[PDB]
């Protein structure tokens, strides 16, 4: 039955799996009370992937909702959709993190990870086949990045041969609520170099760039960004949630995309960013720009390890394939010659709400190294320094374990370098 | 009479036998059901047909196959479709978790848990075998199923029923229809471990097929329906002489004498003609002359590479419908003297020529049409060891970089496998060369 | 952009191919081992054709043809003349010649002993200086056509170009390569025309032509002043017909007409011409240099014909 | 040319035209290979716990 579990730890984290359970729900048919209204059966038939079927002939989503502080859990229920999770599956201390992965990874966050593990292994307990999890969480504050790396942690030592996958919202100083995120991000990242098989880079630099330039919002909230975020999402799972002609799980996926273990970082994009309809061939050049890219990196300045592209409307497959075709020819030089045909290409029949036709990317490229640069410059202009440290050794940390963290992701951008140098 | 067992494993293998047994229903008159009114001997027989179906006492012809993938999906197709009163629920073996494009997990992890299982449903039909021939095993190259599990399989078929013959149908991959980069692993890593197992493989490449149904049935984007039909008529053309009343490839043994001397080069080389739409609304139909012509042409073989620069070892034309032996003869005189067909020195210069009276039958509604006459021939050329050059081209890119190698080993096979593989493959190279070039 | 990838480091002709492509804007040089080109020009040596035609939206060409080799060496080429019909052993514009190995000619070509001058290759009137030389042993033309200034033998190099559609062209323009030494019938000068042979050991190498090669113009005024006829009417008709009777001759076998990639093809016939004015065949070279003067011209002619034909951009030949 | 072994029946005929004459392992060997290969498995499974068991440890301490 394929089943993943969905968890969404912090402010960032449960606000983006909001948004992305409100527009996937609206694709399924599903009603903010649980119940389906839609009008093809092709919206329930692979339904049991992200919903659990009650008895009231109710769909619920199989997610956990997590955070040390309660105020985005009450906006949560609140928000248009609250009422489809499961009252059970929420799962709040009360200290808060105080943007302190320390707090979340080793203090306030041990004594609540174990009540949020009861409630998982409670949904994988009734899973016909588990296929794997995904989390939604910024890697900037305490909670997500610092509990949900613990979590996914204790995930990997419990189920440590299923996939594990995130939504890891990348901290920018543009976009920035303290200046201790570098620390937060540094220290997450090298967890999920070793304990995830699938991260999608979103960058709110990125999303910034994409609502300031490309859609003309003067001052973008939270809101405009987590509508890129969930419009994403919602690409990236379709391939699974909807019939076609594909008999993937997420194991099959990640190993058709990662080809060394490290190095398993993607790029998001997203085109269309109106009424014109869009041509096939401006579908594909637009999610090949830099511009749509959701993690600020040029891919010009690296390689592309794998590329999975999903298309979604209806739209001619032969024209689909012309045009990939055309652009893996005309700019094969950013494509790895060591591993053939690693462009891959989806197809889904059934559109998002409003676009008639839209296509999602997903890029295992060596450009993402200067995400990680960025982030370990801003590291070590503190670190260098030991600014700020006090709040961290305050929860018991010690230098030592930054220096590792620092290494580590320094680690992974020479690795990420000998790729694409070869 | 003598029975054959068809052996249907992963995604490919279980959909292209569904398409064969569609088929092989249409061609001996069995309805959906079951029932063949024509079968005037009611619960049993030593008819041609019961090479592949055998009969309960309420007059249900059943095939002898099984189906095994290690999910469920496709097989659950077969469980509620069209054909699903056909089939004994035994015959259908599913696991719960697939293996991810990873030959390691179709090999070992996951084969492991199913493989005694699928040999005991196996050993139940062999012992309704009165003298049992062999296998008929059905997969692809490229996946984790089709690529592990099967090799797995055909090893211990070897050690369980060690003097019976085993043919192969194989899809090997084709970028233009498959998701996975890994497919050359698997490919190679299935080759190498089913060599010594499998007496003679049909293999036929989803881009032939695909240009095939693009160029001569009109179809813009072919779906695996139109592949699965097209290979299905390419099958029965080779199985008919064990279904049907015959003299030439009666048995699965014959299939090695004719076609394979040397036993590791196995390999024959199928090329189909004529396919036609059935949609194209005046055809003129084609003679013996040009569809045995047709037969030489790199655009009808099930894998594309050039015959003219290779050597043949045994070549031979399976003819279906309005077909006399002057004919044949008649053609085989002008395409000589109009054609680079140039054996090895120690085989002789000939082909061992079939006829079956039925014409082809086709699927109806389907995208082929029906014709008078057609012919499949089957010819063993160095040729085809193009094909391998190009997967072992591309396994030497992944392989340098160690790219995707991790999942494998991450699963208990370890590196040195991999190298093993790759180098038998360079030998099966070394032995195409010998035998097809001259300095 | 047309793509394409370079193999061969060695080709000059293939060389300047590649800087006039490059010096249109559509074209791309890859590294070599880039699959994901329009046209390949190969190496010379083993040439993998059956990686060939296997990406999925794009048309491939390649500057060989599998199979030319039958034509372009020399005991291929004997044994395809003698064993095709349409050439037979009695060719008549082929000179007489025998495989002898170190399926042997041995004792075929002794039952020749009795003008008995022959050249073994791959010069003498005794076999066992020849066949204890050890190939194929070919009559050697004892009575060549020698230009009056200098008395001086030659031989002429045509180029020809196959394209994808098998169409012949051959090239306006050949060159004869001269010795610059007086043919004596009695020591490897005087008898041969290499180029590079004769810019080293032959003394005079520049005295009657430059570089001893003599270009078209100058050689039909000199049949026209001195025969009273033209290179035309008096040679170039056999020149034509053997260039046509050989390239129809494996059409057949190496047609890339109906196969998944193109193949295109420049070949260097050598022909010898006798005293009566009659032509005879000596060398089919597969991956032939040209002359200097003429790279620009026949260069930009592979482009014209044989690439933008399969990959066109927003004559100098005669067609056979 | 020649025509050999010419065979008829009601549902077909075969027969031969010649245009020129002419010039092993075990069920315990596969059950220790896979056996081996499960230790394998068992082994990387193992590593990654106990690395996971070290970070335990060093959580609690901090
Ligand atoms: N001709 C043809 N090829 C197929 C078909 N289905 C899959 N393939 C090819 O098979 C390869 C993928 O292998 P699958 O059969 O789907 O994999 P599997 O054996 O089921 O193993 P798993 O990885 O466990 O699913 C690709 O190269 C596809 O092109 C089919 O129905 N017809
Ligand atoms: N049968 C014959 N009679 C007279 N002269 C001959 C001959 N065969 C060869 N020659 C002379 O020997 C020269 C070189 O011979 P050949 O053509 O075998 O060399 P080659 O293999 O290098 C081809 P090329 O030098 O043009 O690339 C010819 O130019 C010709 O002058
Ligand atoms: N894109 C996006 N980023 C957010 C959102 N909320 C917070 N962030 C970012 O996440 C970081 C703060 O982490 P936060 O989720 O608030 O901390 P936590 O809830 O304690 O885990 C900063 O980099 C913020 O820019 C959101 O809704 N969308
Ligand atoms: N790796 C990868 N790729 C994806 N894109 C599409 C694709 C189609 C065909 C392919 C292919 C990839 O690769 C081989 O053939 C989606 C995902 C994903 C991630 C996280 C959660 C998810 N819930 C559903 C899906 C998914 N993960
Ligand atoms: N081989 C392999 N695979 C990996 N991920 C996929 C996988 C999951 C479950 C599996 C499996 C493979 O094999 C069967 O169960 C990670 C690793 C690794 C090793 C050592 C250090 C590491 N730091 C980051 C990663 C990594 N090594
Ligand atoms: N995420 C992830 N996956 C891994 N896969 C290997 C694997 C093999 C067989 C399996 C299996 C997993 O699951 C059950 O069978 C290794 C690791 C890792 C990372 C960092 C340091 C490490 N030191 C030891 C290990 C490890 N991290
Ligand atoms: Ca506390
Ligand atoms: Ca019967
Ligand atoms: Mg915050
Ligand atoms: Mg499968
Ligand atoms: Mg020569």
């Amino acid at each position: 039955m394929r089943e993943i579990v969905h968890i969404q730890a912090g402010q960032c984290g449960n606000q983006i799996g909001a948004k992305f359970w409100e527009v996937i729900s609206d694709e399924h048919g599903i009603d903010p009370t649980g119940s389906y209204h839609g009008d093809s059966d092709l919206q329930l038939e692979r339904i049991n992937v992200y919903y659990n079927e009650a008895a009231g002939n109710k769909y619920v989503p199989r997610a956990i909702l997590v955070d040390l502080e309660p105020g985005t859990m009450d906006s949560v229920r609140s928000g248009p959709f609250g009422q489809i999770f499961r009252p059970d599956n929420f799962v709040f201390g009360q200290s808060g993190a105080g943007n302190n992965w320390a707090k979340g990874h080793y203090t306030e966050g041990a004594e609540l990870v174990d009540s949020v593990l009861d409630v998982v292994r409670k949904e994988s307990e009734s899973c016909d086949c588990l296929q794997g999890f995904q989390l939604t969480h910024s890697l900037g504050g305490g909670t997500g990045s610092g509990m949900g790396t613990l979590l996914i942690s204790k995930i990997r030592e419990e189920y440590p041969d299923r996939i594990m996958n995130t939504f890891s919202v990348v901290p920018s100083p543009k976009v920035s609520d303290t200046v201790v995120e570098p620390y937060n991000a540094t220290l997450s990242v090298h967890q999920l170099v070793e304990n995830t098989d699938e991260t999608y880079c979103i960058d709110n630099e990125a999303l910034y760039d994409i609502c300031f330039r490309t859609l003309k919002l003067t001052t973008p909230t939270y809101g405009d960004l987590n509508h890129l975020v969930s419009a994403t999402m919602s690409g990236v799972t379709t391939c699974l949630r909807f019939p076609g002609q594909l008999n993937a799980d997420l194991r099959k996926l990640a190993v058709n995309m990662v080809p060394f273990p490290r190095l398993h970082f993607f790029m998001p994009g997203f085109a269309p960013l109106q009424y014109r309809a869009l041509t096939v061939p401006e579908l594909t050049q637009q999610m090949f720009d830099a511009k749509n890219m959701m993690a600020a990196c040029d891919p010009r300045h690296g390689r592309y390890l794998t590329v999975a592209a999903v298309f979604r409307g209806r739209m001619s497959m032969k024209e689909v394939d012309e045009q990939m075709l055309n652009v893996q020819n005309k700019n094969s030089s950013y494509f790895v010659e060591w591993i053939p045909n690693n462009v891959k290409t989806a197809v889904c029949d059934i559109p998002p709400r409003g676009l008639k036709m839209s296509a999602t990317f997903i890029g295992n490229s060596t450009a993402i190294q200067e995400l990680f640069k960025r982030i370990s410059e801003q590291f070590t202009a503190m670190f260098r320094r030991k600014a700020f440290l006090h709040w961290y050794t305050g929860e018991g940390m010690d230098e030592m374990e930054f220096t590792e963290a620092e290494s580590n992701m320094n680690d992974l951008v020479s690795e990420y370098q000998q790729y694409q140098d070869a | 009479m003598r029975e054959c067992i068809s052996i249907h494993v992963g995604q490919a293998g279980v959909q292209i036998g569904n398409a064969c047994w569609e088929l092989y229903c249409l061609e001996h008159g069995i309805q959906p059901d079951g029932q063949m009114p024509s079968d005037k001997t009611i619960g049993g027989g030593d008819d041609s047909f019961n090479t592949f179906f055998s009969e309960t006492g309420a007059g249900k012809h059943v095939p002898r196959a099984v189906f095994v993938d290690l999910e469920p999906t496709v097989i659950d197709e077969v469980r509620t479709g069209t054909y699903r009163q056909l089939f004994h629920p035994e015959q259908l073996i599913t696991g719960k978790e697939d293996a991810a494009n990873n030959y390691a997990r179709g090999h070992y992890t996951i084969g492991k848990e199913i493989i005694d299982l699928v040999l005991d449903r196996i050993r139940k039909l062999a012992d309704q075998c009165t003298g049992l021939q062999g296998f008929l095993v059905f997969h692809s190259f490229g996946g984790g199923t089709g690529s592990g599990f099967t090799s797995l399989l055909m090893e211990r078929l070897s050690v369980d029923y060690g003097k019976k013959s085993k043919l192969e149908f194989s899809i090997y991959p084709a970028p233009q229809v498959s998701t996975a980069v890994v497919e050359p692993y698997n490919s190679i890593l299935t080759t190498h471990t089913t060599l010594e197992h499998s007496d003679c493989a049909f293999m036929v490449d989803n881009e032939a097929i695909y240009d095939i149904c693009r160029r001569n049935l009109d179809i813009e984007r072919p779906t695996y329906t139109n592949l699965n039909r097209l290979i299905s008529q390419i099958v029965s053309s080779i199985t008919a002489s064990l279904r049907f009343d015959g003299a030439l490839n009666v048995d699965l043994t014959e299939f090695q004498t004719n076609l394979v001397p040397y036993p590791r080069i196995h390999f024959p080389l199928a090329t189909y003609a004529p396919v036609i739409s059935a949609e194209k609304a005046y055809h003129e139909q084609l003679s013996v002359a040009e569809i045995t012509n047709a037969c030489f042409e790199p655009a009808n073989q099930m894998v594309k590479c050039d015959p003219r620069h290779g050597k043949y070892m045994a070549c031979c034309l399976l003819y279906r419908g309005d077909v006399v032996p002057k004919d044949v003869n008649a053609a085989i005189a002008t395409i000589k003297t109009k054609r680079s067909i140039q054996f090895v020195d120690w085989c002789p210069t000939g082909f061992k020529v079939g006829i079956n009276y039925q014409p082809p039958t086709v699927v109806p509604g389907g995208d082929l049409a029906k014709v008078q006459r057609a012919v499949c021939m089957l010819s063993n050329t160095t040729a085809i060891a193009e094909a391998w050059a190009r997967l072992d081209h591309k396994f030497d890119l992944m392989y340098a970089k160690r790219a995707f190698v991790h999942w494998y080993v991450g699963e208990g096979m370890e590196e040195g496998e991999f190298s093993e593989a790759r180098e038998d493959m360079a030998a099966l190279e070394k032995d195409y060369e010998e035998v097809g070039v001259d300095s | 952009m047309y793509t394409f990838v370079v193999r061969d480091e060695n080709s000059s002709v293939y060389a300047e191919v590649s800087r006039l492509l490059l010096a249109t804007g559509q074209w791309k040089r890859l590294r070599k081992d880039n699959p994901r080109f329009n046209l390949m020009l190969g190496e010379r040596n083993r040439l993998p054709f059956g990686r060939l035609g296997h990406e999925p939206g794009l048309v491939q060409l390649v500057n060989y043809y599998r199979g030319a080799d039958k034509l372009c060496r020399k005991a291929s080429l004997v044994k395809l003349i003698k064993t095709s019909p349409e050439l037979s052993e009695s060719c008549t514009w082929f000179p007489e010649s025998y495989v002898i190995y170190p399926t042997d000619e041995r004792e075929v070509f002794l039952a020749a002993y009795n003008g008995n001058v022959w050249i073994a290759k791959s010069i003498s009137s005794e076999a066992s200086e020849l066949l204890d030389f050890i190939h194929v042993i070919q009559k050697y033309l004892e009575k060549p056509l020698l230009l009056e200034p200098g008395h001086r033998k030659f031989d002429i190099r045509s180029w020809v170009l196959v394209d994808h559609l098998y169409n012949i062209y051959l090239y306006r323009e050949g060159v004869l390569r001269t010795s610059s030494e007086p043919y004596n019938s009695a020591d490897k000068t005087c008898h041969l025309t290499n180029h590079c042979i004769q810019k080293e050991y032959s003394k005079n190498y520049g005295r009657y032509e430059e570089g001893n090669e003599m270009f078209f113009e100058e050689f039909n005024q000199y049949l026209m002043d001195a025969l009273n006829t033209t290179l035309e009417n008096s040679i170039l008709l056999q020149i034509k017909h053997i260039i046509r009777s050989c390239l129809m001759c494996i059409e057949p076998a190496i047609s890339t007409k109906h196969l998944h990639y193109q193949s295109f093809q420049l070949f260097g016939f050598d022909f010898m011409v006798d005293e009566e004015l009659k032509v005879w065949l000596i060398e089919v070279n597969g991956a032939p240099a040209c002359a200097q003067k003429l790279y620009a011209e026949l260069c930009q002619g592979i482009v014209d014909v044989a690439i933008s034909s399969v990959f066109p951009l927003a004559s100098i030949f005669i067609k056979l | 040319m020649e025509v050999i072994e010419l065979n008829k029946c009601t549902s077909g005929q075969s027969f031969e035209v010649i245009l020129k004459p002419p010039s092993d392992p075990s069920l315990e060997e596969i059950q220790k290979k896979l056996e081996a290969a499960e230790e394998r498995r068992k082994y990387q499974e193992a590593e990654l716990l106990k690395h996971l068991a070290e970070k335990r440890e060093h959580e609690r301490e901090v």
